[PDB]
Parts: structure tokens; sequence; C-alpha cells
């Protein structure tokens, strides 16, 4: 188990909802749109089929809850950009999801208590086409064409990101007004304390301090772990007391190069004349018409197809090759 | 030991082309040739590969009550920057304890994504093409596949018979100096030089092979000031030079190519490119010929058409009527250019009768017909056909 | 071949086992981070993080 040593952070997010930004627990890291199927790869703060203790559980998701971790449902976490998206891969800090055309990309969850936490990013989604026909639904039986996805394997072998401690984390609840004077409550925990007056002002401590003839807006604590381990994230700041102490874990969902299944569209009614082809188009969703000549000059030309079309193309002596969407070559030549 | 014989035939895949072998003082005998595959593969030279980047952004050094400093690093377009008076909060208040004397490290460096593995364009050089096809013969009444170089010079020996193809009348190539393959997709492109990329165009990127070490970018990578109390490292960069040409590359060889050029890849060839001619000389042996005393002799030959259709295929039938001298196998060959029979040899034994299928173009087709040695003349009245337009060569 | 403060040990055998994180948490995570540039690094992150 991996999950021992990571845990689940709080991070920047521009849009926590209705425009206002916050320290998410559901913050949005890196979006990946490499896939040419239109599959996401998706980076959050937060860890998904690990427990808060530490043991691997689908149906449950774990966040930072202030200063401590807790659990969340599964069946709470959405995806989102125009419409909801289709989840198919969650494990650890990565999301797997099929998104329509969008804007934006929205990723929230329904914690212990029923309220909801979102992180909303711009991020331009419109995934290419696959093939020659715009379809909507995957078909059982078509042509095989070369095409990547991020694969649904939960083990991680291939791709890796950087892992360090996590910053001294600040808290105003350790200091307390002591009649008139600053009190330290570490709660056996190592607390980094500084104040604006005099004596012992700084240092690392492991026990409770009193700081005499100090106020407590003149003081600033905060909590350090070193215990446990975080992702190099650009929303959480660097250890200050370590230099460039670096680790790596092994992450899942790498991308794969794969075989994509498309519909191919039904052949037109086809008439013929002098040096002429006439095609009856009938297309149930866009397709692409591309045709050229079998000669020194080709004149490429193409066009999308969207609904009932006839077509009159020319038909030279050297031929005429017509590609309607993902059937094969149609080749023309005429009599005599 | 043998004749040798040399025929020119067009460049073209599907069709099959019918030659006379008459060598003096023996039986003419007829070939059934057909190109099943040309294949113009170029000799190429990995100039670099171009994937997507990936901006590797460490966590921000932030200085409470101090000042960060910057290095220069070896790294490909490192970019660092420190801001002065900064005041960021976390969750459970604010993180530094000055409020004017803090300053924050924002580094970022360029380097190739993980999908550099699989998803690529590769920067190739075309360099001298060589060519090679794929030819069927009907030899002694059965079919013979014959793979050689278009050279004119690389001799493929088929039941004994030595076959020399080429060299190609056209030395012409779909593929210009500098093309760019992506998965089965090539295209003719004049890409960038290796080190002279440009930021937001195919090259931003560029890398000697997907697992290289080194890497060479340019991407305009330029760190920005971050928000008030925000903990984060914003930037301004222009976007992937790949992504964006999966979207503008437009259509690839294997369709804007001329000549009807069929591109295939994993290697990059140029397949069944209807240009020029092909010479083809067959080194028959002495064995498959027959002398003209020990072949049958044909007398009293005549012909008659009872259906014609003047189309791409064999579209006529004629009925030839013989007397032979004995029984033997002949060769079946029109001596008229315009015609051709479908038939290279069938059985003749005495006074019968033989079925040939013909292609003609002619409305009134007269034409001399050759069976074995005798020549017979054939009236043929062909009608129009039902369309003007067909699917085969 | 790992690297722990002064002294060599075969990666995938660590002198922490059994259970390396939950003896000394802050020991383990400094023992990964100088072996970070090693090429047998995922052996002895598959061996300490293993109870
Ligand atoms: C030699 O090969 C040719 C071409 O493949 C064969 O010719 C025909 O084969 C089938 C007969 O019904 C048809 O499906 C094809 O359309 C036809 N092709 C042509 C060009 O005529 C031929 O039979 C073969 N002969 C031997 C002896 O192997
Ligand atoms: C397919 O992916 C594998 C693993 O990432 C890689 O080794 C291979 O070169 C890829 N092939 C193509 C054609 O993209």
């Amino acid at each position: 188990n991996v999950y021992k040593a990571t845990r689940p952070y709080l991070a920047h997010c521009p849009d926590c909802g209705e425009g206002h930004s916050c320290h998410s627990p559901v913050a949005l890291e890196r979006i990946r749109n490499e896939a040419t199927d239109g599959t996401l790869k998706i980076q959050v703060s937060l860890q998904i089929g690990i427990k808060t203790d530490d043991s691997h559980d689908w149906t449950k998701l774990r966040y930072m809850d202030n200063h401590m971790p807790a659990d969340a449902e599964r069946a709470g976490l959405f995806v989102r950009t125009s419409a909801p998206c289709t989840i198919t891969g969650t494990m650890g800090h990565f999301i797997l999801a099929r998104c329509p055309k969008g804007e934006t990309l929205t990723v929230g969850f329904t914690d212990s208590r029923k309220i909801s936490h979102s992180c909303t990013h711009p991020f331009h989604h419109d995934p290419p086409v696959i093939g020659r026909e715009k379809f909507h639904s995957r078909p059982q039986h078509g042509k095989e064409l070369p095409c990547s996805t991020y694969v649904q394997s939960t083990a991680a072998t291939t791709e890796e990101i950087e892992v360090h401690m996590p910053p001294d984390t600040p808290d105003r609840t350790l200091m307390s007004q002591q009649s008139g004077n600053v009190k330290i409550t570490v709660n056996g925990q190592t607390v980094r304390y500084k104040c604006n007056c005099g004596g012992s002002n700084e240092g690392l401590t492991t026990t409770d301090k009193v700081i005499n003839n100090c106020k407590v807006d003149q003081c600033h604590a905060a909590v350090t772990n070193h215990k446990k381990w975080q992702y190099n994230s650009p929303l959480v700041p660097r250890n200050a007391e370590l230099g460039d102490r670096k680790g790596k874990i092994h992450i899942p969902f790498p991308l794969a190069n794969v075989t994509c299944r498309v519909p191919k569209a039904r052949n037109p009614t086809v008439t013929y004349g002098k040096n002429q082809v006439i095609m009856l188009l009938y297309p149930d969703h866009p397709t692409l018409l591309s045709y050229r000549n079998m000669g020194e000059e080709p004149n490429y030309q193409e066009e999308w197809v969207m609904h009932k079309k006839e077509v009159v193309l020319t038909v030279p002596t050297e031929g005429l090759e017509v590609t309607w969407g993902n059937n094969e070559p149609y080749k023309y030549w005429p009599q005599l | 030991g043998g004749y040798e014989h040399v025929t020119v035939i067009p460049n073209t895949v599907g069709v099959p082309y019918k030659t006379l072998v008459n060598r003096p003082g023996y039986s003419p005998m007829v070939l059934e040739m057909e190109l099943l595959s040309v294949t113009l593969e170029p000799t190429l030279s990995l100039d670099y590969i171009t994937c997507e980047y990936k901006t590797v952004i460490p966590s921000p050094y932030v200085k409470c009550c101090g000042t960060a400093e910057c290095k220069d690093k070896n790294l490909p377009d490192y970019s660092c920057k420190v801001f002065t008076g900064v005041y960021p909060f976390m969750w459970g208040g604010a993180y530094c304890f000055c409020d004017a004397e803090n300053t924050q490290l924002s580094e970022a460096h360029v380097e190739k994504s993980e999908s550099c593995k699989t998803e690529f364009a590769s920067a190739y050089r075309a360099h001298t093409a060589s060519a090679s096809a794929k030819l069927r013969v009907l030899y002694q009444g059965n079919n013979i596949t014959v793979t050689a170089y278009a050279n004119g010079d690389h001799a493929v020996t088929v039941k004994d018979a030595k076959f020399i193809v080429g060299p190609m009348s056209s030395a012409w190539t779909p593929f210009d100096n500098k093309i760019v393959v992506y998965k089965g997709d090539v295209y003719n492109m004049d890409y960038p030089p290796f080190g002279a990329g440009r930021p937001g165009q195919f090259g931003d990127i560029q890398s000697r092979t997907p697992e290289s070490k080194d890497v060479y970018a340019n991407t305009q990578l330029v760190l920005q000031r971050p928000a008030a109390g925000t903990v984060h490292v914003p930037y301004s960069q222009a976007p992937s030079g790949f992504k964006y040409w999966l979207k503008e590359r437009g259509a690839s060889l294997q369709h804007t190519a001329p000549f009807g050029c069929q591109i295939a890849t994993n290697p990059v060839r140029a397949v069944n490119c209807a240009v020029g001619n092909m010479p083809i000389s067959i080194d028959i042996p002495e064995a498959a010929f027959t002398r003209v005393v020990d072949a049958p002799s044909l007398t009293d030959m005549s012909c008659e058409v009872p259906a014609c259709t003047h189309s791409s295929d064999f579209g006529g039938v004629a009925i030839i009527k013989y007397a032979a001298s004995k029984k033997g196998k002949c060769a079946v060959h029109s001596m008229t250019n315009a015609v051709t029979i479908r038939e290279a040899e069938i059985e003749v034994e005495g006074n019968s009768q033989l079925q040939i299928s013909f292609s003609t173009a002619l409305a009134s087709a007269e034409f001399r017909v050759q069976v074995c040695s005798t020549q017979v003349h054939c009236a043929a009245e062909c009608h129009p056909p039902k369309d003007h337009i067909v699917n085969y060569p | 071949m790992c690297l722990l403060a002064n002294t060599t040990f075969p990666c995938s055998q660590p002198p922490c086992t059994p259970c390396c994180y939950e003896k000394e948490p802050e020991e383990t995570l400094r023992m990964l981070e100088d072996n970070v540039m090693r090429p047998g690094y995922y052996q002895l992150l598959q061996a300490s993080l293993t109870c």
C-alpha cells in the first residue's frame, strides 16, 4: 500500500461556487486530454478509493477536513462541463471521465455533512472526431482505427508524480489570551512559533509555552508535518526547512495505444451519366464526403454532409475516387 | 536453353494484360499478366519527433521575513522570478509573520510529456525511393506470383522461368524531400529544423527520439505575479503546437496524392500509383515450348458472333468452328489491338467448335483470332451497355 | 543498491523491515528522499510501505 505515507490536502481553487475563490479539498491540479478517444485524466487534491485508516474501499473517498483527513461517499462524487460527465475510473488523486462539449470543468463531492464542495477551472473541452463520421453512441461492430485512451486498470507501473513533506500548517486556535499574556497549547504536536515581543519570541516547540507581556495578534503559530507525504503542488507552498528533498510515486491509468470501432454510413443510391456520377446521400449523423481525380491533377475537394443532399460529380478518363465517411473508397471510370 | 520474351504493360493495378510469345519455329504461347500491387518505399532519415509538452512546476518557495534567490539552471525553457511584498493565506490564517518583507520564488521548466511514448509526430527526410511489384502470371494453366524490385536487375525464378521486372518509366513519388508521419497518416510538410522551433506551432518542443534524454523547447514561458493572499504559480505560455497541428493538419497524402496513390505506414510507402509503364522480361525454358509440327494443325476455320455488348469487361461471345489434325492444346490470341480475348489456351480435337469471351469498345468490331498457328476473321456487331460509368479498370 | 546516511544496502531488503513506516514515519520518508535518483527506487518504495 502506497497510500499509508500520502495524505489528502487543501489547495487553491479559483471558483468554489458563484465565482468565489477558496481553499478547496477537491482542488484541481492537472487536466490531461492526450487521449484521442475523448477520455480525460483529471488530477485532484483528494484521494478516491482509500479510507482514513489507509485501507482500500471503492465506495469511500478521503478528503482533508480543516486539519485532519475525513471519509466521504463515492456516490456523491461528480464531474461536469456544460452537462454531467460519465465516470469510468477512480483511484487515488486521479479521475477518468467522458465529457461533452464545454468551456469549463467542475469536479465536486458531498462530505460527512450534506454540504457540496466543488472546484471549477476554465478548460476548453472539444474532443476531435475519430474517423470521418460524427456519431453519438459507440458501436459493437465497425471499422478498426488507431486511437489512444487511459486504461481503466487500477495498477500503477508506468507514469509517476513528485511527492514531498507538507509545509508548516498555520493555526490561530493554538494561541490563547491567558489574562494578559500569550498561551501556546501544543496538544501533542510540534509547533513552530514567532512573536513580536522580547525574550524567547521564536523557536520549534514540542511542549506548552507562555509568552510574557505580549498580545495574541502579535504572534504567529504553525503545526509541522514531517510524518506524512504530499504531491509537489504549485497551489501549496514549499517546505521552508528542507531544500529540494523530493520523492516519487507511480500513478494509475496510463496512456496506451488501442483500437476505436467506428460505424460505416449506409451506401447511397447511385445513378450514372456521360462522364458524370450522381449520388443521393442520406446521412443519420454528420458524414465527411471527399473526392479526387486519379490522374496528374487530383483537385481534392471535401465537404461535411449534414442532411439529405444530391451530389453531381464529374468522372474523367483517368478515373474518380469517392470516399463517403468510414466506408472503403469507391472508384469510378467511364466506359469505352 | 530457352527464349527471352520482353514486353511493356501500363503501370495499372487490377487489369489482366495479354501477351503473345512467338518463338520462331515453335507454336505460339499466350501469357496473362496482372499487377497485384506496386510499392514505392522512400529511404527515410529521422530528423526529430514532436509531442505534447509538460510544464513542470514545483511547490513555490515562500520566504517569510526574508529574500529568495533565483539560480540559473540548465533546463529547457527554465524561468525564475522572485516577487517582493507578498502576503499569502492558508486555511487557518496567514502563512507569514511579516507583512511587507516576505518573498515568493516561482520556477518552471518545459520537458516531454508522459504521452510522448504513444502520441507523437515524426519528422522524416525522404531520399531515393525503392520500387517493387507483385505480379500474377497465368503460366501453363496455373497462376504464379512474382515479387521483385522494379529496377530491371533483380531476377526471380518461378517454375524454371526467370522474371526481371522494370526499370520504371517514371521516377515520380507523392512524397517531397521533407515529410511528417502521424500514426497511419503521411503529410508533405516543410517542418522547422532541429533547434529552430517556434512557440504555438509545429516543432515548439523537439527531441531526437520518443525515449531520448535531452529536449529542445521554445514555448514562450513567462511567470506572472500571484494573486493577493493566494499560493499559486500563474504563467503566460503559448499552447501546444502538436495539439494545434492535430486539428489544423487537414487531409493526408492518402486523400490528396495524384495518380490515385494509396498511402500506408510501418514502413511508409506509396501503393498502386497509376503513373507511366512497366517493362517485364520473361526467360521461358525450352520444355515449355512445343514445335509447330508437334502442335495440331487447324484447317477450315469459320467464326460467328451470337452476342456482343461493347463494354470495359468481356461483353462479347464468339463461336469458332474448326477441323484439327490431332488432339492437343492451342493458344488463343486477338490479332487486332481493339479486341481482347479472355481465354489464353483451350483443348482442340477433330471436327469440333470452341467458345471464346471477348472485350471491345467498337460498335462494329472486325477482328482476327489466331488459334494455334492459323488465323480466323470474326464479324461482330456490338451494342451500347446499360451504364456509362464502371467500378473496375 | 540503495543508500542510507553512510552505509550501502540492497534496495529490496532495508534494515527497518518489517513495517518501516509504522515504526518510524519520519525516518522512512527521509530515506526514500535520498534514493529518489537511484535506479532501484521502486524496489525500496515497495519494501518500506508493506506491513
Ligand atoms: C487465375 O487467377 C484469375 C484471377 O484471380 C482467376 O480468374 C477468375 O476467378 C474467378 C472465377 O469465377 C472470379 O471470381 C474472378 O472474377 C476471375 N478473374 C478474372 C480476372 O477473370 C482464374 O480462375 C485463375 N485460374 C487458375 C487456373 O488458377
Ligand atoms: C504504443 O505505445 C507503446 C507504449 O507506450 C510504445 O512502446 C509504442 O512505440 C507505441 N506505438 C505507436 C505506433 O504509437
